């Protein structure tokens, strides 16, 4: 029944400003003091900004007053956050909750916006297949030099669920390398045509990669 | 602020055992204002236990909640492996609202032995003009093991990527991928390559290696 | 920004719990279970106490702690429209204080009048007796305590009305200065001081009350008084008359609407616990009303069975429970002198924290109002008490009673229940139940449950209505004994009554033709809360 769900969120440069929103459904908005809570890339968790249910009493984190402002908008059931200012401690992903009762805390939590403040600028990755120079053979997916992130790696258009192992993206030099290793068994391939594919919607470049022996 | 300090930071545990992951608080906080959430991996928190000690709804009768003051404490009686995430304590007391450090479980496994695998750079980097040679280490425990980079039987430490993966939800094993990163020059005036893994499975270490000439 | 706040969080309670317990928990609650079918009274009791009293009682508590100012200037904030609900409150608390401070008057002149080895209203061979005087209360016949309460210390037989005062009783007018130093060395440098007598005019009742029980229960025939107290009567339950003075008792023992408990709250911290506050103090208050009750019908059954005298005769109400049918009894028992100081003295301590709040209630809601007389308190409570005073006077004539009786029906009676049903209506109707929601949670923690909500807007009116309705019906022109009131006395105690809630309409027309804009555009300016700025 209740679900929330966070829109906006992207890629800002430093001093810029973004306005996230959070769609409300299953439960008398106007009953709910909403609130915005953070999660920096280390899975650390900070609260933001709380928000009443007629958003007349609203508290802000020390971190973030003066240039965030929390809305709302009981009308069309929405939650929004108006950013300002943002330096690169901002990158986090937003989380959209409703601590109307505080002796409980936040029941409900939304799926989360994803907000990355950097100054490096987009670029598109270079995917590389890895081959080997056995009872299974083992090859890989090298996607090397892209920002920001996300991306999206499967093997045979994602036919294969396991046997896998997407490793995560890693930051060097304003740019991310990410690897993948696919593991089949050595009838199977090369006989096969086994295929790395990749998909980085900020750059619109989709590849795929089929692996080829000596 | 009042800063919420969780301890201790990753907390392995073989499924039946008994865990207790404790919640300190920096000021006095009321017993009824101090609330538990669970977070699993790639997903938004959950509120696991409000007002200290009550279980919030669908969590099993196996979490517990105890403290006062400015020290609490979630307690498992038996753990399941569907329990293994990240807890996060949060104190509602008074403004601005202060999350926990949180606690990250993890399941225990027999030790094994990692699968390691070496890459030679493939021919499209070498046209561009750089040569990633990439090694995979698969299916080990404990998280903790220590690639070694060598060519022409020389250590070479830097220009390399480490990247470990989540702890596996079917065989709770780890992964990690060292990439050496190297410019096609370099990578020709040497002949050889070669990625050891300092594993505890081993007395010596795993060796990969792989040649030009061949 | 910065207001003063009570010196402890027991100061507040001991002052709403003192203001709440009256000696109308002695003589209006017992008397009801007693004529209304016993303890299944409790039932219409218990329900209108749960749907109508105590949502009001927490209503006004938390109108208090949160806009954190007195009765004119928090109705002011909260709807401008609707700023005359303040003054008609608080003005209705100076109009008590005219008659109210002279029963506390009353129990100290039996106190000063009780240190004897023979308590002066047993025997009936006085200079003040009638050849009607009997030893007891009889059908046709006169007490030697209710003579001696009526031609001695009242001297109420010199008067043939209210027209008719005559002299001055310098001893009584003496009591009612007594009474007015106290209040006045209580309430002079405010809550720093009244945060800590309450301590002793709050607390001293139930300590007279533990052992006034015991010696109540211990008396031969004790038992039978429980009996008359609360044998079940069920079929009291269909009688609306029933569930009306359930209703109104419930209504007038929890006392909304004198902007104290709108006053008191106010000096709490925002963020206080006020609806364990609401809910705590009117059950102590209730709880005190029903130990209350054993301890006068335990000495009530005593007289019916070791003294010879129809229950009909001593289960009475009024004044007259204390003053006349409660001592005769102790006059009997063994260490009279002992039980009669305590109980007069529980009396007078009774009345006190009753009249504190009622005094701090025009004082608070005058100084969040006029920033003149708070820097004046000292000065300004000196007037008022001198006020009450010279007025008092009027109490402490022969036909003082007649003066009294007159204010005690119109003063707070009706102006009450007009000037609540307004409360309601402006909170949850004009201001809205929404946003008065949003503010508890923001000051306890949680909104109100659905249940104190629908009970804010729907229940509340009808339940105010209900009893407005009901006490006009057995309206008849007001009498005292023989004495029928001339009907401009009547006309007068309705000017009393009505002065007071004429401002609501006044001060709403007044405050209409200012300030500028359309029909529409200004209700939109006179319903708007203050806090939106
Ligand atoms: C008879 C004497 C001794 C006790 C009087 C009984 C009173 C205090 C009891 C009886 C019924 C009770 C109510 C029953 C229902 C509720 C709903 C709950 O959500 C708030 C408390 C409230 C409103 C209770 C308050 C206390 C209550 C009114
Ligand atoms: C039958 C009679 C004698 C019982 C006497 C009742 C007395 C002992 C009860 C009734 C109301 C009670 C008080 C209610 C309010 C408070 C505030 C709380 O924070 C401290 C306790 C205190 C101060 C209570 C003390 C005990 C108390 C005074
Ligand atoms: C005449 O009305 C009252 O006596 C009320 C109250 C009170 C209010 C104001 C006052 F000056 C003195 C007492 C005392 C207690 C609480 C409410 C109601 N009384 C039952
Ligand atoms: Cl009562
Ligand atoms: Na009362
Ligand atoms: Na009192």
């Amino acid at each position: 029944e209740v679900q929330l769900v966070e829109s906006g969120g992207g890629l800002v440069k430093p001093g810029g400003s973004l306005k996230l929103s959070c769609a409300a459904s299953g439960f008398t908005f106007s009953s709910y003091a909403m609130s915005w809570v953070r999660q920096s890339p280390e899975k650390r968790l900070e609260w933001v900004a709380e928000i009443s249910s007629g958003g007349r009493y609203i508290y802000y984190s020390d971190t973030v007053t003066g240039r965030f402002t929390i809305s709302r908008d009981n009308a069309r059931n929405i939650l929004h956050l108006e950013m300002s200012s943002l330096r690169s401690e901002d990158t986090a992903m937003y989380y959209c909750a409703r601590g109307e009762v505080r002796q409980r805390g936040f029941d409900y939590w939304g799926q989360g916006t994803t907000l990355t403040v950097s100054s490096a600028k987009t670029t598109a990755p270079s995917v590389y297949p890895l081959a080997p120079v056995g009872s299974s053979v083992t090859l890989g997916c090298l996607v090397k030099g892209y920002f920001p992130e996300p991306v999206t790696l499967t093997w045979n258009s994602g036919s294969l669920s396991s046997g896998v192992h997407t490793f995560p993206a890693v930051l060097q030099s304003d740019l991310y390398t990410l690897s993948s290793s696919v593991t089949v068994t050595s009838s199977t391939w090369p006989s096969q045509s086994i295929t790395c594919n990749v998909a980085h919607p900020a750059s619109s470049t989709k590849v795929d990669k089929k692996i080829e022996p000596r | 602020e009042n800063v919420l300090t969780q301890s201790p930071a990753i907390m392995s545990t073989s499924p039946g055992e008994k865990v207790t992951m404790t919640c300190r608080a920096s000021s006095s906080v009321g017993s009824s204002y101090l609330h538990w959430y669970q977070q699993k991996s790639g997903a938004s928190p959950k509120l696991w236990i409000y007002s200290t000690s009550n279980l919030a709804s669908g969590v099993p009768a196996r979490f517990s909640g105890s403290g006062s003051g400015t020290s609490y404490s979630l307690t498992i009686s038996s753990v399941e492996a569907e329990d293994a995430a990240t807890y996060y304590c949060q104190q509602f007391s008074g403004y601005p609202l202060t999350f926990g450090s949180g606690t990250k479980l993890e399941m225990k496994r027999a030790d094994a032995a990692p699968t390691v695998s070496i890459f030679p750079p493939s021919s499209e980097q070498l046209t561009s003009g750089g040569a990633s040679v990439v090694c995979f280490l698969n299916n080990f425990y404990p998280k903790d093991i220590n690639v070694k980079w060598k060519i022409d039987g020389s250590e070479r430490q830097n220009g390399v990527l480490n990247s470990w993966t989540d702890q596996d939800s079917k065989d709770s094993t780890y992964s990690m991928s060292s990439t050496l990163t190297l410019t096609k020059d370099e990578y020709e005036r040497h002949n050889s390559y070669t990625c050891e893994a300092t594993h505890k499975t081993s007395t010596s270490p795993i060796v990969k290696s792989f040649n030009r000439n061949e | 920004d910065e207001r003063e706040t009570w010196s402890g969080k027991v100061d507040f309670l001991l002052s709403v719990i003192g203001f709440a317990v009256d000696l109308a928990n002695v003589w209006r609650f017992p008397y009801l279970c007693y004529k209304n079918g016993g303890g299944a009274f409790l039932v219409p009791y218990g329900i209108m106490l749960a749907v109508g009293g105590i949502p009001l009682f927490y209503m006004e508590l938390a109108l208090g702690q949160h806009n954190r100012k007195g009765a004119i200037t928090c109705w002011g904030r909260l709807v401008p429209l609707f700023k005359g609900i303040g003054y008609a409150v608080v003005l209705i608390a100076f109009y008590v204080g005219f008659y109210y401070n002279v029963i506390i008057a009353w129990s100290l002149r039996f106190f000063f009048a009780s240190f004897t080895n023979s308590l002066p209203w047993t025997s009936c061979n006085n200079i003040w007796n009638t050849p009607n005087c009997r030893p007891f209360e009889s059908q046709g016949f006169q007490s030697a305590a209710s003579e001696y309460f009526n031609r001695y210390i009242l001297e109420l037989n010199r008067s043939e009305g209210i027209h008719d005062l005559g002299a001055i009783k310098w001893d009584m007018a003496l009591c009612l200065l007594i009474v007015y130093l106290i209040c006045y060395f209580s309430l002079w440098k405010g809550i720093s001081t009244s945060g800590k007598v309450v301590w002793f005019t709050a607390l001293f009742p139930y300590a007279a009350l533990l052992i006034l029980l015991i010696r109540g229960l211990t008396l031969p025939g004790s038992f039978l008084g429980i009996q008359y107290y609360l044998t079940p009567n069920f079929s009291a339950i269909y009688k609306a008359e029933v569930w009306a003075d359930a209703a109104t008792q419930v209504f007038f023992s929890l006392g909304p609407g004198f902007g104290v408990l709108l006053a008191y709250a106010s000096y709490n911290k925002y963020h206080n616990n006020v609806y364990k506050d609401a809910l705590l103090t009117s059950f102590i208050n209730s709880a005190t009303s029903f130990i209350a009750g054993f301890v006068i019908f335990s000495v009530l059954g005593y007289m019916a069975h070791t003294l010879g005298v129809r229950i009909e005769d001593v289960a009475t109400e009024g004044p007259g429970l204390v003053f006349v049918v409660y001592p005769a009894a102790i006059a009997t028992m063994p260490a009279s002198t002992f039980w009669a100081l305590i109980f007069f003295m529980m009396l007078a301590t009774l009345g006190l924290d009753s009249s504190f709040g009622g005094m701090e209630a025009i004082i608070t809601a005058l100084s969040d109002e006029f920033p003149k007389i708070k820097r004046n308190r000292e000065l300004f409570v000196a007037g008022l008490f001198s006020l009450y005073f010279v007025v008092g006077l009027a109490s402490c004539t022969q036909g003082g009673f007649y003066f009294f009786h007159l204010l005690d029906r119109y003063a707070a009676g009706y102006s009450i229940l007009v000037a609540v049903f307004f409360e309601a209506i402006a909170v949850s109707w004009i201001y809205g139940t929404n946003r008065f929601s949003e503010d508890i949670r923001d000051m306890i923690g949680f909104p109100p449950g659905r249940y104190w909500q629908v009970c804010w807007r729907f229940v509340a009116p009808i339940f105010l209505l209900f009893i407005t309705v009901y006490l006009l019906i057995g309206y008849e022109p007001l009498t005292y004994a023989d004495y029928v009131y001339p009907s401009w006395a009547n006309a007068l105690g309705w000017c009393i009554a009505g002065s007071s809630v004429v401002m609501i309409p006044a001060v709403a027309i007044f405050k209409l033709l200012s300030t500028p804009g359309s029909l529409r555009q200004r209700f939109t300016i006179l319903t708007t809360p203050w806090r939106d700025q």
